[PDB]
């Protein structure tokens, strides 16, 4: 995820994603496309939440 | 791929075709719009006894033949956000005691939906009014800005910060109930357009709400509006395909009757070329509105189809009320020519439901672009 | 070839700027305005002793700073068809005891301009007015429909038809006081924009008047008329540049202080490129004004190019309300932003003195199209 | 109303895509496209065993599948005006004899539509070529002025006067084969876009043909010919709605990959905006030609929507060309960039099947305006 | 502030007019347009025996008229790189010998200005193209991707990075003699308009030149630059005013003659209103032309009005060549109609001296846009 | 049928108005439509013919 | 003076100009060029006038 | 000079201007504008250059 650097940014797992603006109402689209594609992952309505977007790491920890 | 509506829809259009004359705030004809069924439209027998529970293809075409058939759009507009921005978040994310608390008297009580602020406006990412949680209490603390129907509201559905560290996703819905001790709300704004529909500020003082008026889980706020803005931005807009329609016949009419030089001025290509216009615009506006609302009804992502149906039909109306005036003359810049209220009204429409600006970032979006 | 005005051009266009500031119907504002010598511009010394016997130059770039720093756009151009519509072909083509009856009032008593009738508008070539001499006298019949400064009126220049058979050579213009008897006038017009201008209805029922109040040989008035248009189409909308100037310099202030998103908006190329736009086509309006002022002092057909400014500049003026509105957001389209009243205004201003329609028949005949 | 495509029309329209890049005149992919059935797709069984017997809107996406992945849109051009303004009025208005005839040839032969005059473009009332009748024959002359397909063409729909005194109702449409004596054609004329589609002068000089190859009675030309302009305007503007697409693909593709500063040019709204106004005047000319295809197999007048429709769509195909060779900078303006052809190609679409004001003076009509 | 050309002007003026009709790459009319003088309109007499030393409102209206009667724009436009992006800079920014050697062949060889790179546009911010110094000389090395007259140049002026660290300041422009060892250039690129204006790649590799060569201080590059497009965005469009002029008469003695329905087609308002607001637009551009060229005399800043006269320029162009062609119908599409030339270079102005987008930015800099 | 004259024209039983240009391919369509909403009539295709619509009283007979 | 018929109109010298139309405000200006044009004459002001524009023959005369 | 971080960044002085980007075409305009305004100096044309723009610091020494 390197995607998150060049596609939504133009940076770790550790770098907060929601504290710092990263992912908002756009990128999240961007970001939900890419997990349908990459990783065949739809992640669904409820688990979208500051537990599991917190940061990369626990991101991918829900993919 | 068809584009015929069923006998029950054309008589649906036909009654509301045929309502629109049986028309401070008017209470009197908001009441006579419940009664026809118009903040019922959407809503479900399940949560109202005089609601409609019908689909967003039937529901969008009555409201285009109410946007048609009456005058006061003002009033339709006010309607619809108070069905489209509150009453249908209250359905979709609204406990079940809730529903069957609040909808009943909304299907037929008035709802405001409040999310601007002094310093958010196209940008809702950072609110700065916040709601504590106190053991089985919010309590409520900010000004919300331009609140539509705001001093007539019963209910204001409110998005608060919850959690800022969150970000996009520290934010939470209520409905806070008028009555609530520490609301305070100003005299109704002198605005360009749309009389009939009340725009206030709105001040929550430590207004206490029991964890029941939260919509939602805490931290869905965002979403939630989003998904509300999703049926504002598809369903409200059809008012405006139905006054384009009316702007429309009204041009023709008069441009097939007024002579200059016993000539009708539909003569001249300048005026009929002009209306020409204004039916493709018109027409393609319609056909996008159409179009979002069956995406809509898909499960689909419909976010593309239905900004693109705001854009265009909130553009073209803007364009629609500056051409009726030009066909009509210094007749169409006088009042009781009945005709300058269009583009008093649009301009408005370019601006809520998000700013055209912001429907073309959502396109974008959409599209792919970084 | 140069755009360098004189050190007392520079001067009166800065006093023009500072006295905007110094300011029913605002009576105490157009006699300031009297004052200050607004409507004695273009006068000469000869009929007004405080005429400024101005060239046009100077006098449409004082009008522009008076545009830009008077927030009241309906008062400059109720005093612009004053000056322009009645003034000017007084001056040009009344008797020389007429001249110094009228003048000295008007230079500093209002006029209106009296054409537009219930059926002739953009067509003035079948005037229902008539005007039969008797004797010494001519005796006026008609209602004119839609007459600036209508009600505050203290002479109307009327333009009625003398001779059926010579067309457009059957007309003759009069200078009607207010107080000949046969003459009633309507309230004024509610209407979109420009309210300090008053706009009403008169009727003519019968009004007999001396054979000295005539303008011009009886049979002149549809070129008077063009005369005074050429005044009007160039001059008064001078107004209108300086206030898209005012427009372009509070979306500036605006756009570099409204803040989304920690960022001013005019980091934003939706707006930003829409302020550049805003000030592409208000240099291109100025630089058509001067062009056309300076035409119009040289002894040439100048109507190109001053339908060609009147055009320019009334379509950037709507251009210009629209976009102030789009760049302040809500706040201009409430009223307290005190920004929605230019599209109420321009929308006028491609209506009068000819519809925007008209002026592009004026610029292809000009051009040699048949 | 849906927008639901079947399944078959899924799969239909993957296989037009498909197909795309299996690809002077170019023979080899005229009648690859023959193959893969483009010349059949409206054609019934009963007249040709390749005919493919689709409703319009089968035919019209599959048309647009073609026009997405085909680059050569002059040559789908030139398939287009051979079988909707030759073949159709041929299996409309021809006799049983000459639809087997000639169909099965044309359904896989090559025809081309000839009504344009040195001195008849957008007026077709008056055309010079005539058509005396002598016993079994008709003895046709006159020059055809614009004739798609020309020097390529098999057979030429001819329309002529038969019948000075009768007006719009004096001509006839012929089918005149090439290798009728007489017939000159000129060199394919150099133009600006779609070199695919030879563009000649022809004249007929004494062409003597038999009865049976008139198309419908003596006197219905104008009416065959405007059956057959619904079909053209209708049906060849789908490849037009496939090529912006293709425009739109590739400039998301290219604003996503080009960076100018280390960012994306997508991250200037100049570009990105640019392209959101790309896809959605796409998406309005879309459904209005989804919209027209479904009326034209409804049994209503059409024609407005027809109209419309290739208005908005060939007009939305100029400003695609031009915004597709901003965003892409100098690397569009370069012939390898592989972008220019678009603006090259669609300046032809909004003067072919009558220009963009012959379209709105239908509209006009069919909505009333005298 | 007048409009009076000095009688001088206009005889010059008239000069260039009648200079038109005298006239691979066209070196006779090249040669021809030296000896009239084009290239060495600017220049001073000290600096060639055949320089004119013209003031910039002098050499833009010569220039304006060599564009209206030169229809080979593609030659006028080669040769105004070579003055004003090449010439210039070189008079404002050489040694004296430099200046004596180079201008008096310039102002009769040619030459180019080569900056643009494969990752480097509208952005010239980080330029690829190094140049080390080595004694008393300059290594340069990298590619320049669009270069007007690369094959036919004898000088490039080149700008390269001397310096990374100090960013905007670390450019600096040389003077590259072709015969430089390590110069290699590609063929012509096939281009949408402008053949006579040859667009070339040219790589440099390893070029060793002399310090002398280098134009001003080093690190002086990006504002050598920024000056050399004053000239070019300000002076080299006046061509395309020239241009759009004879659109204009051609449409006008067109539309006067070409007849449809026996009625000429100027009798139809969708063709002369769309041929006044060409007059319109032109008269705009124009005087925005002048308007820049007198402030660029004035020592003042003026960017502002100069990358507003590019924009309407350029833009008008664009909307000139498609009504060029729309007032023409076919006749307009078909090459022999000696219309769609226009089209055809105008998309390129739109993109070279930096894109629409570009100068915007720049508007908005100066209007004082943050 | 003042109508042609005043909808169509802005004239008699005997005026030729196909010879003389008054229908056309727009005038047909406003003609056509008004003799549905008056007469109730709508002219099949195949009777649009220079017979029936040499003038007022032949087009008026097919009415 | 078929100039008027071609021009102007797309008549004789009694056919009255200003009472049935043919001179007014737009078609004034194209006359008067053509008159500076052809004959070199530039009408004054003072002598427009409904004697002169009576007709062909009356204008003719002024010229 | 907070002015560079509110109107051309929306640092102290020793953060390279030039090397990082911060005074480019664009944003030297409206640095030479508000040295005009505020300071009265109106910087000539030859002492544009790396050694005063290097910095904060020696952008104020110049002034
Ligand atoms: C009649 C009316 C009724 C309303 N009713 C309600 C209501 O009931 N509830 C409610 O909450 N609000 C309501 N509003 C406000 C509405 O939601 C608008 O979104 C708000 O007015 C727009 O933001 P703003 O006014 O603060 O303008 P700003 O957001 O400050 O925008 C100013 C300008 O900047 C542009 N801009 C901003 N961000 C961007 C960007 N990212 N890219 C490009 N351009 C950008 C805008 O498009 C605009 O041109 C109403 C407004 C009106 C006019
Ligand atoms: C604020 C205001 C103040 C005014 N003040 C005065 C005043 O002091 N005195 C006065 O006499 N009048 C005044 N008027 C009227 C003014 O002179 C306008 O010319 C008049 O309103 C325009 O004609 P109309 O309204 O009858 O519209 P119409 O002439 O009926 O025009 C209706 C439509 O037909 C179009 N049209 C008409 N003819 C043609 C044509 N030949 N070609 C193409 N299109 C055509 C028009 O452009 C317009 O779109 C004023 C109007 C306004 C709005
Ligand atoms: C690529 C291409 C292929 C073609 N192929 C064919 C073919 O196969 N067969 C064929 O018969 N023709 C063909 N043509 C011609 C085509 O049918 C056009 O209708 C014709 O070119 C348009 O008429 P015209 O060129 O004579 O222009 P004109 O009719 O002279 O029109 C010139 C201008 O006047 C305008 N104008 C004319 N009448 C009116 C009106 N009533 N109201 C307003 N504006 C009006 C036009 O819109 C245009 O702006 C083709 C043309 C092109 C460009
Ligand atoms: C006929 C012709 C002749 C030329 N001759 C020369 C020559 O002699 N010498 C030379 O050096 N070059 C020359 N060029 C190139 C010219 O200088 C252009 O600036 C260059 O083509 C534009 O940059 P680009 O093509 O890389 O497009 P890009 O810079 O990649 O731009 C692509 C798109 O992004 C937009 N964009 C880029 N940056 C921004 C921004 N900040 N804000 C908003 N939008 C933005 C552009 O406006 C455009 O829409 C020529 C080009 C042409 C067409
Ligand atoms: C960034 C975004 C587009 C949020 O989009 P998202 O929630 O779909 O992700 C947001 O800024 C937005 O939608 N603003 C619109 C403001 C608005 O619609 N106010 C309506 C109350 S009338
Ligand atoms: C007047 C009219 C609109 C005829 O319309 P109609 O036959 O529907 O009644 C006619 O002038 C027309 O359609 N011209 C268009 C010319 C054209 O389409 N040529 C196409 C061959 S490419
Ligand atoms: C035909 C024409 C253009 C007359 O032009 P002319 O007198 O210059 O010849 C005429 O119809 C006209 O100018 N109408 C404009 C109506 C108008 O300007 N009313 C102004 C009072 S506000
Ligand atoms: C940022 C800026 C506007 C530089 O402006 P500046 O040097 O005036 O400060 C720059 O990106 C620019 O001007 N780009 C234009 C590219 C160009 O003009 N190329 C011309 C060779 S044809």
């Amino acid at each position: 995820i390197h995607f998150i650097n060049n596609d939504l940014l133009e940076l770790d797992q550790n770098t907060p994603l929601l504290e710092l603006g990263i992912l908002d109402s756009l990128s999240m689209v961007l970001l939900l496309a890419h997990i349908d594609q990459q990783y065949g992952v739809k992640i669904p309505e409820h688990e979208i939440n500051p537990e599991h977007f917190e940061n990369v790491a626990t991101l991918a920890a829900l993919i | 791929m068809n584009f015929e509506w069923t006998h029950e829809q054309a008589e649906l259009f036909e009654h509301a075709l045929r309502f629109g004359k049986e028309l401070g705030f008017p209470r009197d004809n908001w009441n006579a719009l419940g009664d026809f069924g118009y903040f019922g439209l959407p809503i479900p027998e399940k949560y109202a006894k005089d609601g409609s529970g019908f689909d967003i293809l039937t529901t969008i075409k009555i409201i285009e033949g109410l946007g048609q058939s009456c005058t006061d759009t003002g009033l339709l507009f006010a309607g619809a956000a108070h069905t489209f921005a509150c009453s249908m978040p209250i359905l979709e994310h609204g406990s079940e005691t809730l529903k069957h608390q609040l909808l009943p008297d909304l299907a037929t009580k008035i709802a405001a939906n409040a999310i601007s602020e002094a310093s958010a406006g196209s940008d809702i990412s950072n609110l700065a009014t916040t709601a504590q949680k106190e053991g089985d209490y919010y309590v409520l603390n900010g000004g919300k800005s331009y609140v539509t129907n705001g001093s007539i509201a019963d209910y204001y559905v409110v998005y608060a910060t919850t959690n800022k560290k969150h970000g996009y996703l520290g934010q939470t819905a209520f409905v806070v109930p008028r009555n609530t001790p520490g609301i305070s709300v100003g005299n109704d704004y002198h605005k360009l357009g749309l009389r009939s529909a009340p725009l206030n500020q709105v001040f929550f003082d430590n207004c206490t709400i029991h964890k029941d008026y939260a919509l939602g889980r805490e931290g869905q706020g965002a979403r939630i509006f989003a998904a509300s803005m999703d049926w504002e931005r598809c369903c409200l807009f059809a008012i405006f395909v139905g006054a384009m329609q009316r702007d429309l016949n009204q041009c023709i009419e008069y441009a097939n009757t007024r002579m200059q030089g016993d000539k009708t001025i539909s003569r001249f290509q300048a005026v009929s070329h002009r209306i020409a216009d204004m039916g493709v615009r018109l027409e393609s506006a319609r056909l996008m509105l159409y179009y979002a609302a069956w995406q809509k009804s898909q499960d689909v992502d419909n976010t593309k189809a239905v900004a693109m149906s705001k854009l265009a039909i909130s553009e073209a109306f803007v364009q629609s009320g500056i051409d009726s005036i030009r066909v009509h003359g210094a007749l169409g810049y006088l009042d009781e020519g009945r005709v300058n209220n269009s583009i008093k009204d649009a301009l408005g429409s370019v601006l809520f439901s998000g700013t055209s600006d912001i429907q073309r970032e959502l396109i974008c979006n959409r599209l792919g672009l970084l």
